[PDB]
């Protein structure tokens, strides 16, 4: 995994160095794999919060195994697709542009375009499933910071859970805080992946002017972020001996959820 | 990637001494003219502050109506290449130009006591006024000494059969003012011809459709390769090339000429299209010509003129004048009579002036060998081409920018070259290299000039006159006077031979590089070629029945083998070509060029015989080639049903009983997206297809003056080819002998633009004035714009697009690295676009801005002609109009009132701001079917 | 920041040259070349009777003398002339009073009878001591202004 | 297409809102044969919040679509219904369809 | 476009393995509810 | 060197067209060249250390290398000639030069400092005449004056001023 990064760095230094015309994108295509990656990579990320979040919303108890397994591989889906929109740009090093400051030369961002709401979405899809994956964390930090016997080990999990404790009230402050943040992912990636469709729908293209690409992008997200989600748990089941946690039903209601979508 | 925290202290260098003309941010045209074929263009070209920018068309020029050809276009580049000599050379190592003249006075000498034996010239072609007088100071002071003129293409055959078919040497000017019934026999006379710009707007003057034409020019083609004329051609006919030299000996029959006795049996087609032209030049006797062009032998052109005075035209359509060009006895013909007299080592001091023969030979002169059979063998070129690899000595070439010169054009207008700018390189042009050889080496080509003028101009003063021709350029009062001719019949009396049968292998030039004294021009290297969209790439092309024969696709490399050459040269199957025939393009591989054409493959030169130097029938093909890149700009040739959205074509059989035949009648279009009002300037534009021949002279005149970049071959093969205006061949129906038509497709600045809603931090925007604003600085190179572009225009900076044939784009040692010498041929009013920035066609913003700022200014409007955009004053044509549309009294207002007019793709409402007419072809009743 | 094209490879209207020996990117105009708009061959665009440099001078202004063209010349004048000359005429310019071979007054015979040409001519290519001015002008229009307010300076001594 | 999608997001609108008026009318005459969990009507309360958002989602990314790039076959829907007196009836699909009862 | 799409992997596995080694690769406290939950259930039966 | 103090050559009553010529013009205010510099300086202070840069630049053909100090990107395009014929008088954008031994930047070509007057010319706009008078400070009513010669002028709409092709053509 580290050699493939030492790919990822160098065809990035490659492609900040010579330009972004080391990727074969014809003037008629001049979107290739830089979107077809990043609109991958944020479709696997989709499925990883349906699992963590929208699943929260239905109460479902087949999401508590895999949920975690889930909400760190949308983030880490969302590391790998919240780069393409920062370098498939010819200069990438003017991509504070699409956000909205007050920049000493009064032009701001259009917001009419699906590039303007994807930094829009990915920023915040980023900063949220961020947030709730963090949030869902702190208690299980703590209970790496009580069990861990060894100093500096315990302390960078007791400061990661701030001060957790456990709690009575803070367990009720958890609760909310953990149902609306499920509340808001909910819509969020039903929108991210929605958004990330309006890069297309808004175009007046044959083939992208689609108008059923949002309820269509969403179900392909949910679609093909479940395969990444077997694709990483049948490892996690058989290599770590987690075959008490995550049983064969989950797989037998993720395949479901699949084929749902 | 460049990066500081502040950009480098600029400096601001003024003059040394202010010139009381340079007002420093402004043009200031100049008047010049370029020898194209020896003949004159006329130029105007834009001098910023002593260095040339633009070549603009001078509108009084004869040659050049306002507008310019496809190589004259892009020869900003050819002076401002850093492949051009810079110093002489004595024997490859490079020395002093005093030390050529120490060298050059001492053959003189030594040619002086021989009386001039060995001093034989091969100059090219040359009309120049002022070279002519010192050709007959240098023939006199040297009474033995011969010279020999050799063009590669110039008129060989028409000026052999024009005094094949007189007598004594014509020189025929043909006028389409007055010519409804064109039949040019392999005419290629919309070309980059001396009389090509002329020959185009004459010819479109004719089929300018309005709101109320009933007659229109037919022009039948005839013509084995589809050529820029056949776009124009109403009937064009793929003809085998040989049957040409026996198709107008049938329509010299039909038409009532004595002595033809025609031969070889034509054709069912071939046939049928013979008789309707005949038919067609017995009616309207007075207004018709015959053309015939370059490739046919000189009994065609004796019978050229067999059937346009037998028509009537002489007087009217066809004036023979007195021969414009010094001698016409040379060429082909001229270069193996020197190349024998520098075998057995008769010639000393050979001063080749721009000929180039080395490359530019037929391959059965030996001209390479011959060199270097000699002593002293000179060279004054701006490129060190193949012979400067061979001479002794190289003279710089002194580029006609840099020059004190003149020409004549066609019927005798002489055109003062002015040189723009003082030599960037040690110039010594031709005439201050004669000034060496004549014995004047200290007298520059400024002060022989007028000391020929001078003794030239009887009338009045000289200043009055010198600067009068100046000013004007065109000097008007040497036009070629006309001339009584005979026609001795008798020429065709002998017989046509047995036609042979097997491949033939058609000797052309090529439309974008001539005959390959621009090879190195990066400019009309990348343009595509007309028919084969192809940029940087010379090839074999076939018509898709004579290579389905051969099994052949559209990438093979063929091993094109004539009497006895081979030459292995890709293929490009061509739709519109003939049966059974090939065609070649002159000038591609130069293996001195440059860095440019340095190894373009497919050298056809090295295929000619001298004796069929223009087309052979003894061809075999034999493929030896698997896959070639092949870079053509297009993609799909084909009108993919999606004709109302592109050029939109009919005919007048069916336009004069029905105006709007072809604009579709559709309501009002429901559009969501509010609407805005342009009460000031509306830009517009309307382009008229009709007359779209495809001369690309739009494609170089947007990247003379838009500062657009050239790519390699390996990154438009990609589809990354820098061009923001392209015209789009679509080869409707029959892929045999198909019709093809012409959309030139520029940025139709679309009022309710898709591309601008589109990009994330806002670069492109609208106008006030109404024209989509690409703003290449706040362009992030998201690239998206590109994608909800209808049409495609929008071309992007994928890589450092900048000097690229002279640094390949794929590194970024160099991409901050600029050229000092190709930074003055930049428009300084238009962006140098970095990498990762989209562009497209901005109506040319720096000609609105220039103009509308001037207006503005002077507290008045704009006129309706004083915004005409660099795609506009270039076409010969005048097919595209810019300008106002909220001035009631504008050529373009009304000009999208026409019947013919309609937007592309107004199935999705865009708007678009440019409106093309559609193409009207004037189809004959029994000819048809 | 990141100077994109905040240096472009063009040559502006003013700036340095790494090709040409003297730096200029602004060439000097090849000696005797005529552009298009600039002919200056008649008795109008330089103050001579048939434009030949070898003339006779002109005693009348060519131009047509509108009143709103005086106002232009008072205020051509006041700007190149007056830092020098004087803006009164009497070559009492703050510049004029530091200059060795002082410049000549108005108002004096020897500049009265002194014909509209050399007004022209001095101010088109300068004296012994004046340099050339006309490429500072550099119109027609206000090249003769300049000297028709000159010839209403001395319509008041 | 979205168009027979943006009625299945109001066919989940009508048999949820209609799930809990007929639970209502039953519950009110004390007709149903189960008392109703306060928690279990909060889910019907979830479904037929969440199912605005999702009618609201459907519309206006159809409205979006199509307003956006405005290609004059999709419009004429849009169009028609935004002109001569429908845009009354629009303006309340924005705000007393969704921003109504999703604030609520 | 494959050195960096195929790279990409590498930037998630990068991360998904650091995330497995450093932080719980399942929730504990979700598992320890359902485990709670369970039991619940089995009291009443 | 000498660096050619403004504040020394304005006060001997140099009108600001003297220098400059290309002003009201041309799109660029040019630089004077050697020669305007020796049109005065072939006789008024030569053979001195401070004046022998222009002799060094009239004897060799060489053009001096001034420091430009508003510099513009290059993909701006800015046009004189046009604010100097729609009474934006030379200060508000160079600031008073009179009192300038050396040249300096007084506005930062911000782009929010051009759209500045360009949304809003009747802050700034003065009238045609005083263009060229440096000592002109806006009177206390800029507005409701400035806004008279807008009219006067014709000076074009916040909307047409401020849309990407003024600049950046
Ligand atoms: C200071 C640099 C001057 C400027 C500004 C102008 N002039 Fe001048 N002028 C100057 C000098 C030092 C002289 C003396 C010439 C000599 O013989 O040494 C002059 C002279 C003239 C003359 C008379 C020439 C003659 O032979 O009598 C004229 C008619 C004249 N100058 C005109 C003139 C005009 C029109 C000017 C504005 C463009 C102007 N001068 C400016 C110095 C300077
Ligand atoms: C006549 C109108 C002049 C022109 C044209 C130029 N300069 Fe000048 N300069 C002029 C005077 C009368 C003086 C002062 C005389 C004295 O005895 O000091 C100057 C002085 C300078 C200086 C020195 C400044 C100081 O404080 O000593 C410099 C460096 C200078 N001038 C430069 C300069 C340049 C670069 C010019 C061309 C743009 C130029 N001067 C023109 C009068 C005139
Ligand atoms: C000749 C004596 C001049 C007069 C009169 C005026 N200017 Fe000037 N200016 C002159 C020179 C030789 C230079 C370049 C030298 C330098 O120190 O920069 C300038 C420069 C400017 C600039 C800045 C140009 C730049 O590099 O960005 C400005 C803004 C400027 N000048 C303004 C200006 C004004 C407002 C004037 C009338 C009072 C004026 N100049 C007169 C030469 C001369
Ligand atoms: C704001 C609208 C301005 C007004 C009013 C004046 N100037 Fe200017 N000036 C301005 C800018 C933004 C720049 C730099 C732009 C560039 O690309 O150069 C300048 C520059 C100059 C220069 C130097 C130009 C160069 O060397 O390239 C000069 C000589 C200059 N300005 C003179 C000048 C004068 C005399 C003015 C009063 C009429 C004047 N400027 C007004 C902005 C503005
Ligand atoms: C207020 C003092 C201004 C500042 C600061 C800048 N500009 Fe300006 N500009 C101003 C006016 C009143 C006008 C006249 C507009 C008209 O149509 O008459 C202008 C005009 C221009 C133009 C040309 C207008 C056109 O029709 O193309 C240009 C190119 C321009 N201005 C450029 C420009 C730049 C780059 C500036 C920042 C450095 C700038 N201007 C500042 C007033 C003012
Ligand atoms: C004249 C009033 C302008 C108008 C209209 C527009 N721009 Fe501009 N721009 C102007 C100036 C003087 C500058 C220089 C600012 C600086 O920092 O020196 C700029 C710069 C920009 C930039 C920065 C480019 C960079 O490489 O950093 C951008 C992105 C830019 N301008 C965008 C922009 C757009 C999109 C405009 C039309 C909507 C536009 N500008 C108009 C002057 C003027
Ligand atoms: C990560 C994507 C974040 C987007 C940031 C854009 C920066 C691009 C850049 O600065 O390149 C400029 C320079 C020319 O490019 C370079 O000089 C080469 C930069 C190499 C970067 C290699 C490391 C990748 C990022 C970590
Ligand atoms: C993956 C990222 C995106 C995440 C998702 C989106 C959320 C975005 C949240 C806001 C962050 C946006 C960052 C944009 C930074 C733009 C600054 C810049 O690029 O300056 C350009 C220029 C080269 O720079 C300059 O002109 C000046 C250079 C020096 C200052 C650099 C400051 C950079 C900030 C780091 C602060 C370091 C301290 C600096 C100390 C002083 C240094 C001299
Ligand atoms: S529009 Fe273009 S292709 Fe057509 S004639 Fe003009 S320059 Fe040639
Ligand atoms: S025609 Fe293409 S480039 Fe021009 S405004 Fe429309 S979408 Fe943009
Ligand atoms: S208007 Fe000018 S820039 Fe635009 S396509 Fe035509 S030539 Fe090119
Ligand atoms: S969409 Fe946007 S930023 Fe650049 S290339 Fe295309 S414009």
């Amino acid at each position: 995994a580290a050699l493939g990064l030492l790919m990822y760095l160098f065809s990035l230094a490659v492609l900040f160095t010579v330009g972004v015309g080391v990727w074969g994108i014809n003037i008629p295509v001049a979107w290739g794999f830089d979107i077809i990656n990043f609109v991958w990579w944020i479709g696997i990320g989709h499925a990883g919060t349906l699992i963590s979040a929208i699943l929260l919303l239905f109460r479902q108890d087949w999401r508590t195994s895999i949920n975690r397994a889930a909400e760190a591989m949308t983030i880490f889906a969302v590391a790998c697709a919240g780069i393409y929109p920062l370098v498939h740009t010819g200069r990438p090093w003017l991509d504070y542009w699409m956000l909205p400051y007050p920049g000493t030369l009064g032009m701001w961002p259009q917001f009419r375009s699906a590039l303007e709401w994807d930094v829009f979405a990915i920023s915040t899809y980023a900063t949220v499933s961020i947030l709730f994956w963090y949030l869902g964390l702190i208690p299980d930090l703590a209970s790496l910071r009580d069990r861990a016997t060894n100093i500096w080990v315990k302390r960078f999990y007791g400061f990661l859970a701030l001060g957790w404790r456990g709690g009575a009230r803070d367990w009720n402050r958890y609760e909310v805080a953990s149902l609306i943040l499920a509340g808001l992912s909910t819509p969020l990636v039903l929108s991210v992946h929605s958004i990330i469709s309006l890069d297309f729908a808004i175009s007046q293209l044959p083939g992208w002017h689609v108008t059923v690409f949002p309820p269509y992008f969403v179900a392909g997200a949910v679609y093909c972020g479940f395969a990444m989600v077997i694709l990483l748990l049948v490892p996690l089941r058989r290599w770590y001996k987690l075959h008490d946690l995550i049983t064969i039903k989950h797989f037998d209601l993720m395949g479901k959820v699949m084929l749902a979508s | 990637c460049q990066f500081a925290l502040k950009q480098p202290q600029e400096k601001i260098v003024p003059y040394v001494r202010q010139p009381e003309e340079i007002i420093h941010g402004r043009p200031l045209f100049f008047a010049t003219a370029v020898t194209f074929a020896g003949f004159g263009v006329g130029l105007l070209v834009e001098s910023h502050e002593g260095r040339p920018t633009k070549i603009e068309g001078n509108p009084d020029h004869p040659a050049s109506l306002g507008s310019t050809d496809l190589i004259t276009q892009a020869m900003i580049l050819t002076m401002y290449d850093p492949d051009r000599s810079q110093a002489p050379t004595n024997a490859g190592q490079e020395t002093t130009w005093d030390a050529f003249v120490a060298a050059a006075t001492a053959a003189m000498q030594a040619q002086t006591a021989k009386q001039g034996a060995g001093l034989r010239v091969l100059s090219g072609s040359l009309t120049s006024p002022t070279l002519i007088a010192q050709k007959q100071q240098l023939l006199t002071q040297f009474p033995q000494a011969k010279w020999y003129e050799y063009e590669p293409v110039g008129r060989d055959n028409a000026n052999a059969g024009a005094r094949l078919a007189f007598g004594a040497d014509v020189h025929t000017i043909y006028r389409l003012d007055t010519a409804k019934v064109i039949v040019g026999f392999d005419a290629d006379f919309t070309a980059p011809s001396p009389t090509g710009v002329r020959m185009a707007r004459q010819l479109a003057d004719g089929r300018r459709i309005r709101k109320g034409t009933k007659e229109v020019n037919r022009l039948y083609l005839a013509e084995s390769t589809p050529s820029i004329t056949g776009l124009l051609a109403d009937h064009r006919l793929p003809v085998r090339s040989s049957q040409i030299e026996h198709l107008v000996r049938a329509l010299a029959t039909l038409v009532g000429v004595p002595n033809v006795a025609a031969g070889a049996p034509l054709s069912d087609t071939e046939k049928k299209w013979v008789e309707a032209a005949a038919k067609d030049l017995q009616a309207n006797r007075g207004a018709c010509v015959v053309l015939v062009g370059e490739s046919q032998p000189p009994v065609v052109h004796a019978l050229g003129h067999a059937i346009n005075a037998q028509l009537g035209n002489v007087g009217s359509t066809v004036v023979y004048t007195e021969p414009v060009e010094d001698d016409p006895s040379g060429g082909i013909a001229a270069l193996s009579a020197l190349t024998q007299e520098m075998n057995a080592g008769t010639v000393e001091v050979l001063l080749m002036i721009e000929s180039n023969p080395v490359y530019n030979a037929p391959a059965d002169i030996p001209f390479a060998e011959a060199l270097a059979k000699v002593p002293l063998s000179m060279h004054v070129g701006l490129y060190r081409d193949e012979t400067a690899q061979q001479s002794v000595w190289h003279i710089n070439g002194a580029h006609f920018l840099e020059a004190w010169g003149d020409v004549r054009a066609f019927d005798g207008t002489t055109t003062i070259v002015q040189p723009l700018i003082a030599p960037l390189y040690n110039g010594k042009s031709a005439i201050e290299v004669l000034n060496v050889l004549l014995g004047k080496p200290q007298e520059t080509g400024y002060q022989t000039l007028t000391a020929y003028w001078q003794t030239q101009d009887a009338s009045g003063n000289f200043r009055v006159f010198w600067n009068t021709a100046l000013h004007d350029g065109v000097i008007t009062a040497t036009q070629a006077r006309s001339r009584q001719v005979t026609l001795q019949q008798g020429f065709a009396d002998a017989a046509p031979p047995a036609p042979t049968q097997g491949l033939e292998i058609v000797f052309r030039p090529d439309p974008s590089l001539w005959d390959g004294a621009f090879a190195n021009n990066a400019w009309l290297q990348e343009t595509p070629k007309p028919y084969t969209k192809l940029t940087w790439d010379n090839v074999a092309l076939m018509s898709v029945r004579t290579a389905n024969a051969l099994g052949l696709k559209n990438g093979d490399v063929v091993r094109l083998t004539y009497q006895g050459r081979s030459v292995d040269a890709p293929v490009w199957v061509q739709p519109g070509h003939a049966d059974d025939s090939v065609t070649v393009h002159f000038g591609f591989g130069r293996t001195a060029a440059g860095r440019v054409g340095n190894n373009v493959g497919f050298n056809a030169y090295r295929l000619r015989t001298s004796a069929t130097p223009w087309f052979g029938v003894g061809l075999e093909v034999a493929k030896v080639g698997e896959n070639y890149k092949l870079a053509s700009t297009q993609g799909h040739f084909l009108m993919e049903g999606r004709k109302k959205d592109l050029v939109r074509y009919g005919t007048l059989a069916e336009y004069v009983e029905d105006e709007k035949f072809l604009q579709v009648e559709k309501e009002e279009p429901i559009s969501l997206i509010g609407e805005y009002e342009y009460n000031g300037y509306k830009w517009g534009m309307s382009i008229d297809l009709n007359v779209c021949n495809s001369c690309n002279a739009c494609v170089v005149a947007c990247q003379s003056e838009n500062n657009i970049p050239v790519v390699g071959k390996d990154e438009v093969w990609l589809g990354r080819e820098m061009h923001w205006i392209r015209i789009d061949q679509y080869y409707v129906g029959d892929e045999h002998t198909p019709n093809v038509y012409n959309m030139v497709m520029l940025c139709q600045q679309c009022e309710h633009a898709p591309c601008e809603i589109v990009c994330p931090v806002a670069a492109t925007v609208h106008d006030a004035e109404g024209l989509n604003n690409m703003v290449y600085n706040r362009c992030v190179g998201t690239k998206y714009c590109s994608n909800n572009c209808p049409y495609k225009v929008r071309r992007f900076n994928f890589l450092q697009y900048q000097d690229v044939p002279y640094r390949s784009p794929i590194d970024a040692s160099t991409e901050n690295d600029s050229i000092p010498v190709l930074k003055m041929m930049r428009n300084p009013d238009v962006t140098v676009r970095a990498r990762g920035v989209m562009e497209k066609c901005t109506f040319c913003v720096q000609r609105i801005n220039e103009a509308r700022i001037q207006a503005r200014t002077e507290n008045r409007r704009i006129a309706d002609g004083e915004i005409m955009t660099a795609c506009q004053q270039v076409c010969p044509t005048q097919a595209i109009v810019f300008g106002d549309l909220n001035d009631p009294q504008a050529r373009v207002v009304d000009l999208k009132e026409q019947p013919l007019k309609y937007t592309s793709l107004d199935k999705l409402n865009t708007k678009p701001r440019v409106s093309y007419l559609a193409k009207i072809k004037n189809l004959n009743p029994d000819l048809a079917e | 920041c990141h100077l994109e094209m905040y240096d472009q490879a063009k040559y502006k209207p003013q700036q340095a040259s790494e090709i040409f020996a003297d730096g200029a990117s602004a060439r000097p105009l090849v000696e005797h070349t005529v552009a298009r708009g600039r002919l200056r061959i008649d008795a109008t665009s330089t103050g001579r009777v048939d434009g030949d440099p070898n003339g006779a001078y002109v005693t009348t202004i060519p131009i047509r003398i509108t009143p709103e063209l005086l106002e232009r010349g008072a205020q051509r004048y006041r700007i190149y002339c007056a830092v020098c000359h004087g803006v009164n005429g009497n070559g009492r310019g703050q510049v004029g009073l530091l200059l060795n071979p002082r410049p000549p007054s108005f108002y004096d015979q020897r500049l009265l009878d002194m014909p509209d040409g050399e007004y022209y001519d001095v101010l088109v290519n300068g004296r012994r001591t004046m340099y050339p001015y006309g490429y500072r002008v550099q119109s027609i229009s206000d090249r003769w202004a300049i000297v028709a307010h000159i010839r209403e300076l001395q319509k008041n001594p | 297409s979205m168009y027979p999608v943006t009625y299945i997001a109001s066919m989940l609108i009508l048999t949820f809102g209609g799930g809990i008026i007929a639970l209502a009318v039953l519950k009110s005459r004390n007709l149903l044969p189960f008392g109703i969990p306060v928690d279990r009507l909060h889910d019907l309360g979830k479904f037929l919040f969440a199912f605005v958002a999702v009618w609201a989602y459907v519309n206006f990314s159809e409205y979006l679509i199509i307003w956006s790039g405005n290609v004059p076959e999709l419009t004429p829907w849009h169009g028609h219904r935004s002109a001569g007196g429908w845009e009354i009836l629009g303006i309340v699909m924005i705000f007393g369809h969704f921003l109504l009862p999703f604030m609520l | 476009d494959i050195s960096l799409y195929a790279g990409s992997f590498g930037w998630f596995f990068f991360l998904f393995f650091l995330f497995i080694r450093l932080l719980p690769a399942i929730s504990i406290f979700e598992v320890r509810d359902l485990v709670h939950k369970t039991e619940t259930e089995k009291a009443l039966a | 060197g000498g660096g050619f103090n403004h504040q020394l050559h304005v006060a001997l009553g140099m009108d600001c067209r003297y220098c400059h010529t290309a002003v009201e013009v041309s799109a660029h205010a040019n630089i004077p060249p050697t020669e305007t510099c020796m049109g005065c300086h072939s006789q008024i202070i030569s053979r001195s250390e401070k004046v022998a840069f222009v002799w060094q630049s009239w004897e060799t053909g060489t053009s001096i290398q001034w420091n430009k100090v508003h510099d513009l990107p290059k993909f701006v395009y800015f046009n004189h000639s046009i604010h100097v014929a729609k009474g934006v008088g030379c200060s508000t954008c160079h600031g008073r030069i009179d009192q300038m031994r050396v040249v300096y930047k007084t506005q930062p070509l911000f782009m929010s400092w051009c759209l500045d007057c360009h949304r809003n010319p009747e802050k700034y706009v003065r009238p045609r005449e005083e263009v060229f008078n440096m000592a002109w400070t806006p009177p206390p009513n800029q507005l409701e004056v400035g806004r008279r010669l807008v009219q006067e002028y014709e000076i074009r709409s916040s909307w047409e001023l401020t849309n990407c092709a003024i600049c950046h053509r």
